[PDB]
């Protein structure tokens, strides 16, 4: 439930099944150092 | 364009988010069923006895 | 010609680092034998003196 | 012998990992691609002369 809780904090799960991703949570976390490395590239590119 | 494709990027870093959240809801899932299958075998050995 | 020189250098550098990594990679994976045959080694003696 | 001493040098700092060796790289192909790089040096050495 403490779960479910966290993942319908933010989107739902309907969404979550409709895009594929790691179960692996390293994985996860590495995708999302590169999103986090994809913003900072944008901000500082873009100004 | 870049700033349209990083926000595309950061709502699918909030879908990880969400996605690791999800596998951890389906993990615990996981671990209660199990827990379950012994709470069905220990009530079958007091059934035995 | 000095977009041209940066190309070069960034794409050797790359190279080599793309090269070097292995290194690690096979370290870690050193580590997931070494430890897994120190520890069950121990463990097959356990059974085997009991 | 030069990667041996890069990789004292990462592991010395943790740099020696996948995520750092691939962030370098993704850091110098963005550099590299965005920033498009004899006719420069010729044409140079006619203007020159």
């Amino acid at each position: 439930q403490r779960q479910i809780q966290n993942a319908c904090a933010f989107c739902s799960k309907e969404r979550i099944e409709n895009v594929d991703l790691p179960d692996t949570q390293e994985e996860i976390k590495r995708e999302l150092d590169k999103v986090s490395r994809m913003i900072q590239k944008a901000e500082k590119s873009l100004g | 364009r870049e700033l349209n494709q990083t926000s595309d990027l950061n709502e699918r870093k909030m879908l990880l988010q969400a996605k690791s959240l999800w596998i951890d809801v389906a993990h615990n899932t996981d671990a209660c069923k199990n827990l379950e299958n012994e709470i069905s075998g220990i009530q079958q050995k007091v059934d035995e006895v | 010609v000095e977009s041209l020189r940066d190309f070069q250098n960034k794409k050797g550098e790359i190279e080599l680092h793309s090269q070097l990594l292995p290194y690690v990679k096979v370290k870690d994976h050193k580590e997931k034998l070494n430890i897994y045959k120190e520890e069950y080694e121990r463990a097959k003696a356990n059974l085997r003196a009991i | 012998e030069k990667l041996n001493k890069v990789a004292e040098k990462y592991e010395e700092e943790g740099n020696f990992n996948l995520s750092f060796v691939q962030d370098v790289l993704d850091k110098l192909e963005s550099e590299i691609a965005m920033v498009n790089h004899e006719s420069a040096v010729t044409i140079l050495d006619q203007v020159t002369a």
